[PDB]
DNA sequence: ATATATGTGTATATATACACACAT
DNA sequence: TGTGTGTATATATACACATATATA
């Protein structure tokens, strides 16, 4: 029950929930008339998040901003996020022209919505029952479209959208090193739940017509090539108007992050307390 | 050390008097002509500036800020910026002065963005409406560049609503809506019985009634069902959070409501659902006074019309038209004034164009002839001691292309124009001037 | 509503590096010819706009670093306040480049007044040093109103002491005296054996020993009789209150010392009597080892000289030496530009003062006549005749008062000393007048 | 034990020693480097000071700013800030010309410094010895320039001069308050113990000589009777000052408070809750 | 018979990142 | 192992003033 939460009206239910981890209190101002009302929160952080690589929780669940990430959306560290459902029978099916391995009890994405597997059989499409010993497993866990169905969860929420300004600052030392604290719960990028949502940097407007650019390199890279404009850099997510804002929000452009084998050492090089890392890393 | 002796009666008398007037006529009571508190006139003074070059640019509400010091705002630019932020909302101004660029708040959250983010500028608002604003009164000390008050066509104090603390007064004016206002003004000036205007919060959906000199604000409710009700509105004193937590924590709490959250684009909508524990009995008038009771839909509050007439003094009016009867009128002397500061300039630049036009004439005939002759004793010449001898310098500084018959007519027909530009001022009244400026409000 | 997977890789990989070398590059890391964070430069360039009109204005700190966004800084203006409050004083500032009145802090409390307070404008030491800014490199972005990077005299970075914590990157370069590095500069240019700069710390009376690469900053005393002495000056990384409590007040509730405050204008002043409880001794040795150790009247720092060369690349030099020689490289190339634009400058500006003369030599006579003519066929004549249409603005230019005498002379005049300062630019090379230009910094 | 707290070397023992309250820590940087290291101290407020008229001597002590003055001047409330001299024998003298009334153990203010009463006998002063009944009471009372010698006392400070911002918020708003806090010891107004250190509002620089003016009042009074000056407003006590804050320092012009017989009803009128006391005050 | 909020003003203060070399 | 420097991210506190409502 923390002060700064815009609580969604299905928070604690079964539901397409997301939360909004906004770093600061003006950039959340209009998120309370855009939201969906039913499913979509918001918290926002205090700028620059803790280095949270390397700390044992206790000094981990110290910070504000942490503490208050782990008491909205659920998460414990050193524990869980959610368990997933027995593996059972194996069926195979063809999407898009696509062969999909899926079980009896998973989600598959289609067109931005997770349908059950159960659902799917109701809907009079073909199923193929396959032995589990004759599954590709590495084919199986490689389609981002297809997720295990949980048994439980106590996350609050279903889906954690990190959205901060788009300067260096929010895209450099906040994004990956949220992304660095929601590392202690893989199951998140596992599941396809940790989100970016793409906040413009550069609203340059043509004529009549406005070009969002989600990154300075991107506009650097279309600076030429655009007509005469005026450029709009916002610096936070406080300087957009409620209309750009509403239509961000509404039609919103997700990351969902994925991480690969070696994220470990990846974080490690980022966060960790070795300055030799970071100079061959950037020197390249 | 220069050990001197001094009485209480002194300091108070002299310092803590000083200051607890000047918190009067500056921190608070916004000036009746002006609608601006010092620090509000500050801030459209140094956005004017910043628009004087380009007035559709956004600037910085950090840039709005800090440069008011050097126009004579020795406050701390933290309340500059504060202040300038409460000005470029629409939630909070029926009628705002400057337009806005980001955060700027809203109902639900009252509070703008960082001056980091939000950009402001002068709205068209303060256009249409503030005229006459090189007429307007020099303040009477020389670091308070922007004027002592500004010249609204109509009495934006009574549009945005203010609410103004001073160490012995007090203001607090209810937001007026603009076409009433206007007509009221109409009125005052074609001199007729003046209907009071009628009171209208900026993004507001519900009813604000008269009683007793009161002013009731209650927001709307219904029932969809024999449990379920929608909050349509709330009045307008209440955040999304001060309203929440103030009115639907202590009710969960207490177990008698069961509250969803609906504050999309209309404004704010709760839906809440009745427990067996709360009365619900059938009577439509006392369940309707419990409801607004309880939900406190009803909110009342009182004028107190504060503010500082033309003469920088407090004055404390007690009918909500009586600025109106008054500010009309010292703006009529205002448009005189400025109809006569209009003809003396016409007349002065038509001779100016006239002696000009009369000295090219007679420098293309080689009456003054320009060679062989040095520029003093050619100032001293027949350009002196003439018809056009006030201009010399003027005429000696004109370019080249005028000796052209390009524009040796061009210079006969502006002179010609600023005539009758100078006898169209000269027919007319301050009735019919300040009636013709109303027409621009839309 | 668009689901696209990203790899954690591909964040770190752009990200991540953007902002990494963002911090390195155009945030902490300072400029090896400017010696200026590019905040800095945002501050000194907007105080340079501010000083158009008065040179010695003061302008409120809230007023210069207030509007740098439009410049094209994209950060907080509380960080352009703070930057710009550390350059404006001179208690750690070798080269003050901003002047302030009010209180910028000292060495005893080092940190400034509020900036509501404190006053700043560039100083006279920016504009003996700071040459030729129009011929500043252009920022690729056009969103950079200042330069790439402003073009000094000599290093302004060594002189300062500049100090920067970047992502993978750190900076330290202790200061060093203007009379010195003006010299290792003048070596440099005129190729020689370049002599190491001395550093030297503002406003501080001590003794600064280098061993190799270490420095070994000291302090001094005084033994007054016998057991009472004055602690004259303490090192430079000491304030006054992280002085006391990081010393003295860890050694009077000890039982050791007992101290006073004697920091009067001069500097630190404290002086400190000894108890019985002491490990005090007859050798002089021993006793001036533990009085520095106890004390910390001894700093050591290391330069860890890593500064942005000029072509936007960190780069990390070995010593003061190879950074002189790497910049007066850089700046004579700019003095050879500034040679060729002056050229092209003076060479453009004869002819323009020449096309005037005959201008006024062939219509004061009478051949070309403008009476009865019109704007079009006046510059098509001086456009078909040669050495006129290149610059047809000279037409319209001259003005009325240019067709008399005791003008001709003067623009003829002109015209002879513009021929003189054309060749003056056509001789010197790059040696001699950064000799010249050298030769005026005292 | 005040961190903000800039002790005296002479703080708490036997001689002049003087209190700067500021309101800042803005307006004190410059007193360290100027001030008298012997007896000279330094505690600078927050801002403005709490309304202290009608409060309990526990709510009083709530304000950091008002229980950090008692740590520092060692007064308490409720308390007598010291006791005076036992009453012995009177003296009466021709102190410039003017016959003065004292007693044996009073002290005198001479050019801006307290003598002793056995200090001006033994400086070769012709002293009447007068009966205590016939010694009028009234009339040593009205004596602004004779105060009683302190037999003990608390106070570290023997001084409690008071300096603040010029502007009119620090003037009118700052120093009232503060001395209806130093009221509740009705006798510092008494020896001249309570001063206020007067600090120029407005700067100007006619001709190569510097001129200061203390109240804006006093300024727009001969504003229009001065050559040529462009003025520095001057808002910060110590922060738009550079060396006219050791010369204000080091030369000071005090102004002791006195205060008159009805003090009580001014301060209830300046102060109190009844607001339209004051309404009556300032239309006059 | 208290509690409180409104909007200019008075001052300050907080958590966090980044690295490199003293100082433990 | 640990403060410490300077540019960045974002946030926050007490105090005054009065008067007309809500609460007690
Ligand atoms: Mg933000
Ligand atoms: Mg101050
Ligand atoms: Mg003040």
């Amino acid at each position: 029950k923390v002060h700064k939460h815009i609580k969604a009206n299905l928070c604690g239910k079964d539901a397409d929930t997301t939360l909004f981890l906004t770093e600061g209190d003006s950039a959340i101002g209009y998120l309370i008339d855009v939201r969906d009302k039913e499913l979509h929160g918001g918290y926002p952080l205090r700028g620059k998040v803790l280095n949270s690589w390397g700390m044992s929780y206790a000094d981990m669940l110290k910070n504000k901003e942490l503490f208050d990430i782990c008491a909205i959306t659920g998460l414990v560290l050193g524990e869980k996020a959610f368990e997933e459902k027995e593996d059972g029978e194996w069926f195979t099916f063809e999407l898009n022209g696509d062969t999909i391995i899926v079980n009896e009890n998973d989600e598959v994405q289609i067109n931005g919505k997770w349908i059950t597997v159960g659902e799917l059989r109701k809907n009079l499409m073909k199923f193929v029952k396959i032995d589990s010993s004759s599954v590709d497993m590495k084919k199986y866990k490689l389609q981002n479209n297809v997720r295990r169905s949980i048994k439980s969860s106590s996350m609050n929420y279903a889906n954690v959208a990190i959205m901060t300004d788009a300067d260096h600052d929010g895209l450099g030392s906040i994004y990956p090193s949220l992304l660095g604290f929601f590392s202690n719960w893989p199951e998140l990028f596992e599941q396809g739940r940790i989100r970016f949502v793409k906040t413009p940097v550069i609203i340059a407007q043509v004529g009549k017509k406005q070009e969002w650019f989600y990154t300075v390199a991107e506009y650097e890279s279309a600076k030429d090539a655009l007509p005469k404009h005026s450029i709009r850099y916002i610096k936070g997510l406080g300087s957009l108007e409620k209309s750009e804002y509403r239509e961000m929000i509404q039609n919103p452009v997700y990351d969902v992050v994925k991480l690969p084998e070696n994220w470990k050492e990846l974080f490690e090089m980022l966060m960790g307390d070795n300055a030799d890392l970071r100079k061959e890393w950037m020197s390249q | 050390m220069q050990l001197n002796n001094r009485d209480l009666k002194s300091i108070i008398d002299n310092e803590a008097l000083a200051y607890a007037m000047y918190t009067v006529e500056n921190r608070a009571i916004p000036n009746m002509i002006d609608g601006f508190k010092p620090v509000q006139r500050f801030v459209i003074a140094r956005a004017l500036d910043l628009a004087r070059g380009n007035k559709d640019k956004f600037h910085k509400l950090a840039s709005i800020a800090g440069g008011v010091a050097d126009l004579g705002y020795h406050h701390g630019e933290n309340s500059a910026q504060d202040a300038g932020a409460l000005m470029a909302n629409t939630w909070n101004n029926n009628f705002p002065l400057l337009d806005g660029q980001g955060n700027f708040g809203s109902r639900t959250v009252q509070k703008a963005a960082a001056s980091r983010y939000i950009f402001a500028r002068v709205s068209k608002n303060f256009y249409n409406v503030y005229k006459d604003t090189e007429y307007a009164p020099v303040h009477q000390d020389k670091e308070h560049i922007p004027p002592a008050f500004y010249l609204p066509i109509i009495p934006t104090v009574l549009l945005n609503g203010v609410s103004g603390i001073a160490t012995g007064y007090a203001t607090y004016i209810l937001p007026h809506s603009v076409s009433s206002v206007k007509k009221a003004v109409l009125q005052a000036l074609q001199g007729k019985k003046v209907t009071k205007p009628k009171v209208e919060f900026p993004e507001f959906r519900g009813e604000v009634v008269e009683i007793d000199g009161q002013y009731e604000i209650r927001g709307t409710y219904k029932f969809t069902s024999r449990t379920q009700m929608h909050i349509t509105e709330i009045p307008y004193k209440y955040d999304r959070e001060t309203y929440v937590s103030k009115i639907l924590d202590p009710l969960e709490n207490k177990g008698f409501i069961t509250w969803d959250d609906a504050c999309g684009e209309h404004g704010f909508g709760f839906k809440v659902k009745f427990r067996k524990e709360y009365s619900l009995s059938d009577n439509e008038e006392e369940r309707h006074a419990k409801i607004m009771k309880d939900f406190g839909l009803i909110e009342r509050r009182s004028q107190n019309i504060t503010v500082i007439n033309e003469k920088g003094k407090l004055q404390v009016y007690d009918n909500v038209v009586d600025l109106i009867k008054d500010f009309v009128e010292v703006r009529k002397t205002y448009v005189q004034k400025r109809i006569d500061n209009k003809i003396k300039e016409t007349e002065s630049a038509f001779r100016l164009a006239f002696a000009k036009a009369h000295f090219i004439k007679k420098v293309i005939s080689g009456e003054i002839v320009v060679q062989g002759k040095t520029r003093k004793e050619l100032t001293e010449e027949l350009s002196k001691i003439d018809m056009y001898s006030s201009y010399v310098d003027k005429l000696v500084g004109m370019n080249i292309f005028h000796m052209t018959s390009d524009e040796a007519k061009k210079l006969a027909e502006e002179a010609k124009a600023k005539k009758e530009e100078n006898e169209y001022w000269k027919t007319t009244d301050v009735v019919t001037e300040y009636t013709k400026d109303l027409e621009e409000i839309k």
